């Protein structure tokens, strides 16, 4: 029984329960959290490219023999990586004795091989860094900001006797280099100083990249941290300023973390059968937007918009020079004092990347390179970003927005610095109609100061207008008294309301498992939806919207029903007659001519849509055929006795 | 963080003196945090939220100097509709001269030069220590409205909304 001091952790025991885990591994997590060897076939694969990095997912905790194993390596990672490279090498050195092979063993035997693991739970990035949690494992998600050159360290390097010319290679230990001092060998045995050669020596890299750290939840007061990492050999120049990286390491400590691994890609089954029966219903397109915000009022399209815009829809690429992201940048405008800063605060409080308000490059002097440092919509390179008082922003930040609206790129030509970059999110803006408050009396396009060039490029407008009148704000006071009514709201439940867990866990298994089609079947209603406008970037932002569309319910393929709401949707956004008197005139004479030609009267309202609608264009609106046949009702012309048959008067 | 006068007073009573006289660079500040008590700001040093909470107390004076009553209040007040649309009170101090009323102020401005004491009344003024302690205790009561408040407020509201809804 060898016992470390400090450490529990038994190398040969430890060493036996790895070696029994590798060799014995089919999908365990998902039975107690088809295949057959799950870790055989990888560890098989790899060997013949001369890939020597392994990815471990630690697999190891759900595992009915190694819950010793995980235990022991969130305290201890540098013991446990420095024996897991000997056991990796041992048990791949079995598995060459146990089949025929070709001389595979002249280049492993001093072949070094290293283990990756990655997959821990979260953490609340530096802030929960305590001192006990010093020399272990770690993860952080964020962005990267900074990227140092690769600075050359030197693991080995040359001696030599400058009057001899007999060379010595020393390498690291702890990080000491021995300079040896006089001469050794037989032929210059006399005692003379040597040199150092560094040109002849291979050298570790090592890199200081910066990171701007966001969590999956934030303290109240805390501000966003800049961490230092450092980066070493065979993993330099893999990360760089500009993605959302998820990275993984040893907390060191001044603080650093000494990376292990980097991700540069990126429920349960009865909360998947709740998902699917709750996909099934009619009503969740309204649900949704009901259970979005139950504390403010209705706004059905606005609502229904930022839902949508949540969704996401669909961010299609090319193989080298194009790329699409289904996406909406809205806009707000209309009457004050209404809910708008609410949403305003409400998103902020569901995306888990956004600020409240663009990013610019600088060359650091210190390290010579071209490092970028900002905030805004420049760390929201996903996710939404909020803005308010539109209007009274400035124009020459007006630019760098007109860059964002449909290309998402940020383009900065300056002293220094000539460079396009990435900078893809989507932009909520709620802006004002000057010092109108809107008027009726004058254009939409002329009372919110707000450009066309820059306005026609605008995925959804919202007019968020009031006109305040009887029997709507009625119930808004009255609404608004009725969780005064009671002074707590534990009778919130018993209503058509999703709560916020299920919600976006939903949400985030939308975005994530369906990338819907936009077929060519639901062509023509298109077409004839961008006449109406027209009697590029409408059609751009309604193709985002159809396919939003199809993203939420569960669809992999758009229908040709969802588009009708969506620009019902954009139509509605910007917004007892004489001839609705004549229409239903016209109707009923109609359709006393059509049911009084043939002989069986007996015939059913369904196969009346079917047998008037078809020999002819577009649906007419059929409240409109049921409020005429409820005056034929009133006239006493037809008979309704039941949904299964309509038959007129005798 | 340096905030002008919005940060080392983050629990209490700012004040504006001369309302009218400021730019638009104040009342886009003002607005902000009189709507939503978090002042957030994104440049190339942080992109960051400021909470305070301030009652913001405000000063102001017309177009030309005083009142006019052939003019509007929309055209004699210079401010927007949404600063003073988020003003719950506004309060017209407009001075009328009389007969009767005017000896009263000139009687106290006198009474207050003569000497410090005020008039005799029989009520004594409270010191600042008890009515702040009044109000550090005030400051914990949580009150529940009721349901006949409720109908007597829906119905003035409704009222109110038909009355001013030229």
């Amino acid at each position: 029984l060898r016992i470390i001091w400090g450490t529990n952790v038994s190398i040969q025991e430890c060493t036996t329960n790895f070696r029994n885990f590798l060799m014995s591994f089919k999908y365990k997590f998902r039975k107690i959290l088809d295949e057959e060897l799950y870790y055989i076939k990888q560890l098989n694969e790899m060997r013949e490219l001369g890939t020597s990095n392994l990815n471990l997912d630690a697999n190891l905790l759900a595992y009915k023999q190694t819950e010793d194993l995980y235990h022991q390596l969130l305290n201890y990672p540098q013991e446990v990586i420095s024996i897991m490279d000997q056991t990796i090498k041992d048990c791949m050195v079995s598995l060459i004795v146990d089949n025929n092979l070709d001389y595979d063993l002249d280049e492993i035997e001093t072949k070094f091989y290293k283990v990756r693991p990655y997959n821990v739970g979260s953490c609340k990035g530096m802030r929960e860094l305590n001192p006990n949690d010093i020399d272990k494992l770690i993860n952080l998600k964020g962005l990267v900001l900074r990227s140092t050159p690769v600075i050359p360290d030197m693991k080995v390097a040359f001696f030599k006797c400058n009057v001899c010319d007999h060379t010595m290679a020393v390498e690291i230990d702890r990080g000491v280099i021995q300079e040896p001092a006089r001469c050794e060998r037989i032929d210059c045995n006399e005692p003379n100083s040597m040199s150092l050669i560094h040109n002849r020596c291979s050298f570790a890299d090592k890199q200081v990249i910066k990171l701007q750290e966001t969590p999956d939840f934030v303290p109240d007061g805390q501000t966003p941290h800049s961490i230092s990492l450092c980066v070493y050999d065979e993993l330099v120049d893999s990360c760089r300023a500009g993605d959302r990286i998820e990275v993984t390491g040893t907390f060191r400590s001044k603080t650093y973390v000494d990376v292990v691994h980097v991700k540069k890609v990126s429920i349960t089954d009865q909360d998947l059968a709740k998902i699917r029966e709750v996909a099934a219903r009619e009503d969740l397109y309204s649900l949704l937007a009901r259970s979005i915000a139950p504390s403010i009022y209705e706004l059905e399209d606005v609502k229904k918009g930022i839902l949508l815009q949540l969704f996401g829809g669909t961010n299609k690429t090319f193989t080298k020079g194009g790329r699409y992201r289904g996406d909406i940048n809205i806009l707000l405008c209309g009457d004050p004092s209404t809910s708008k800063s609410q949403i305003l605060q409400y998103v902020h409080k569901i995306t888990p990347r956004g600020v409240y308000t663009t990013a610019y490059i600088t060359r650091d002097v210190d390290t010579k390179q071209l490092v970028l440092e900002s905030g805004a919509l420049v760390l929201s390179d996903g996710g939404v970003c909020c803005i308010d008082e539109f209007d009274k922003m400035s124009d020459s930040t007006r630019s760098v927005l007109h860059e964002v609206m449909e290309q998402q790129t940020i383009s900065i030509a300056k002293a220094g610095i000539i460079t396009t970059l990435n900078a893809r999110s989507s932009i909520l803006a709620s802006a004002n109609p000057i010092g109108s408050r809107y008027n009726p009396n004058l254009p939409v396009t002329e009372n919110i100061d707000l450009p066309p060039p820059l306005l026609s490029r605008f995925d959804l407008v919202y007019l968020v207008l009031d006109k305040v009148d009887e029997k709507n704000d009625r119930e808004l006071a009255k609404h608004l008294t009725n969780l005064y009514l009671e002074d707590k709201p534990e009778h919130i439940s018993q209503d058509d309301v999703l709560p916020v867990e299920f919600l976006t866990m939903y949400i985030s298994y939308a975005k994530e498992h369906i990338h819907p089609i936009i077929t060519e079947a639901a062509k023509t209603e298109l077409v004839r939806a961008y006449v109406g406008m027209r009697k590029t970037r409408q059609l751009e932002s309604m193709i985002r919207l159809a396919e939003a569309h199809a993203k939420m319910k569960l669809k992999n393929v758009v229908e040709l029903e969802d588009v009708q709401e969506a620009v019902r949707l954009i139509r509605s956004a910007i917004k007892k007659s004489v001839i609705q008197r004549k229409l239903q005139e016209d109707l009923s004479r109609e359709i006393m001519n059509v049911l009084k030609d043939q002989a069986s009267d007996s015939m059913s309202f369904n196969e009346l849509i079917k047998q008037i609608n078809e020999h002819s264009q577009d649906r007419v609106e059929s409240s409109d055929i049921q409020e005429a046949l409820s005056r034929l009702q009133q006239e006493d012309k037809v008979i309704v006795l039941g949904e299964g048959v309509r038959r007129s008067v005798r | 963080l340096e905030g002008g006068a919005l940060v080392l007073a983050d629990n209490g009573i700012c004040c504006i003196d001369e309302f009218d006289k400021m730019d638009e660079s104040d009342r886009t500040a003002i607005h902000e945090v009189m709507e939503q008590q978090t002042i957030s700001i994104s440049k190339a040093g942080i992109n960051t939220t400021l909470n305070a909470r301030t009652s913001i107390l405000a000063a102001a004076n017309p177009l030309y100097g005083r009142y006019n009553p052939r003019l509007s209040p929309l055209d004699n007040i210079n401010l927007p509709a949404a600063l003073l649309s988020r003003f719950d009170i506004l309060f017209l101090m407009l001075d009328i001269p009389s007969r009767d009323d005017d000896e009263k102020l000139a009687e106290h401005v006198t009474y207050v030069h003569m000497h410090n004491k005020q008039p005799d009344l029989d009520f004594t003024p409270v010191e600042p220590s008890k009515m702040r302690e009044y109000i550090a205790y005030a400051k914990t009561k949580r009150p529940v409205m009721s349901e006949a408040v409720n109908d007597y407020v829906v119905q003035a509201y409704i009222r109110l909304r038909q009355d001013s809804k030229d």
